[PDB]
């Protein structure tokens, strides 16, 4: 059975996600529109930038995160931002399409759109393969949410200073995830292992994005297209 | 440094 | 009569403006849309940012500008950017409306929209009064264009280093404007004086904008809404 | 410093 402390951790992590994820994708009409040079870059920079704001709103609601120093919070968010975005994006990924389907014709992001944002196939190949592995896991919301907070709370990040305290938080959260799968997910004998496997996947995709963003933000006609949030989260300072 | 990220974190 | 050298200066300055100003305002569907907190700030930051790109394309076509050092070009553009924008915006200003009418309902920028971008009435009052004084001057295109290049080429800018050389360019251009009015504008006995008067106006509006932008870019939830171009042109570095 | 403005000016 689950303890009070562990269902409370699940309760507020599910509500935080409900408060920071919109299944209708309505706010997307406020972005710069898509175009199909790097035609998709403005719309996708806006999208990522909006998502960064939602991830921050999630993290401030993970128990224990708010009490870290501001440095460690920044350090955790900069390193883990893109991964939490790849995880959250799974809710929009459809296997029938192999596209993120955030609406009708315009907000259905195919693979040819990711390239039009300046990313080569070295990112796209393991990314979609990650997205169909995550999709086949048929995660409950409690696990999707828990996995996000576990990813965010890795001490394996550059800049983290109190890796001992954040390691304690990350372990309080794996206990919840393991307990939750064991007692509330039938047929999930293998699931925790596969889920942790996916964190190693993300670190690999993270490196590949950073290599391609670094090359992008060094060409001023492209960094021109980024938002300030994006530049601040993905730069080195 | 990180004016925005500090702001968004209250 | 006008000299060859002076009609050449007029010829390429009119073409430069035709190459950097779109009377249909079609590119405005690529901005972040307007909303009517500071709801209008994203759409107007995009607008200003796009306009900065057009002013740069104009300046690179003013004769003599391309041969200044890159420092003096940056120095001239940073100081004079907002003024060239206030001047170019006159083409969209209508006295029947007192709004910039860049399209239908959405791109008709009233005065209540400028405030929704975070500007107080201390900027708005002399700004529209400037816009109706410029509008009543019924300038020919040769003068509107010439006035812009004269504004851009003021040595009275912070940062300019070769104020002697750019003063020579600005004077080559006032000779063209004076000659042009004298020989090609009937009933313009007073016009050059009034036009130069308007340059003093702009310096006053420039100061008022800078005071209000400075206060805006020091609140990170608002600078968040600016584009990188805007931040780079209007910051101090 | 001024990476973009330098770029836009060729
Ligand atoms: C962001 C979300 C959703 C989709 C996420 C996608 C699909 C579109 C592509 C991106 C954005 C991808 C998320 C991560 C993979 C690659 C993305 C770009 C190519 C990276 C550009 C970033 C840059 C320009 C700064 O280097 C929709 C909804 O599920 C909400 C969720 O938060
Ligand atoms: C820009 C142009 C046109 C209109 C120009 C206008 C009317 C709308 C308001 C602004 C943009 C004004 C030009 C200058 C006065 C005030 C403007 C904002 C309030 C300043 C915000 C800048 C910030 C946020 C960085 O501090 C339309 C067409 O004529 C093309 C032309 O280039």
């Amino acid at each position: 059975m689950l303890s009070d402390e562990q269902m409370q951790i699940i309760n507020s992590l599910v509500e935080a996600h409900h408060k920071t994820y919109d299944d209708s994708y309505s706010d997307f009409v406020r972005f710069r529109p898509p175009v199909r040079r790097l035609s998709m870059l403005p719309h996708l920079a806006d999208l990522v930038s909006y998502s960064i704001q939602k991830v921050i709103g999630f993290a401030k609601m993970i128990p224990g995160f708010r009490d870290l120093t501001a440095e460690d919070q920044i350090a955790l968010l900069k390193s883990s931002a893109i991964e939490i975005i790849m995880l959250r994006s799974n809710q929009s990924f459809s296997l029938e399409d192999m596209s993120w389907s955030c609406g009708g014709p315009d907000f259905k992001y195919c693979i040819n759109d990711v390239t039009k944002a300046g990313h080569t196939l070295e990112l796209l190949e393991p990314l979609v393969k990650f997205q169909v592995g995550l999709k086949k896991l048929k995660l409950h919301e409690e696990e999707h949410v828990l996995l996000m907070a576990i990813c965010l709370l890795s001490p394996d990040r550059p800049g983290v200073q109190d890796h001992v305290r954040i390691e304690a938080l990350q372990d309080r959260l794996c206990d919840v995830l393991q307990a939750y799968i064991r007692i509330q997910h039938p047929g999930g004998r293998l699931l925790y292992a596969k889920m942790i496997q996916k964190l190693a996947d993300l670190r690999s995709l993270n490196e590949e994005h950073s290599k391609q963003y670094r090359s992008l933000s060094f060409q001023p006609e492209h960094s021109m297209q980024l938002t300030p949030l994006v530049l601040e989260v993905f730069g080195s300072e | 440094k990180h004016k925005i990220l500090h702001r968004l974190l209250q």
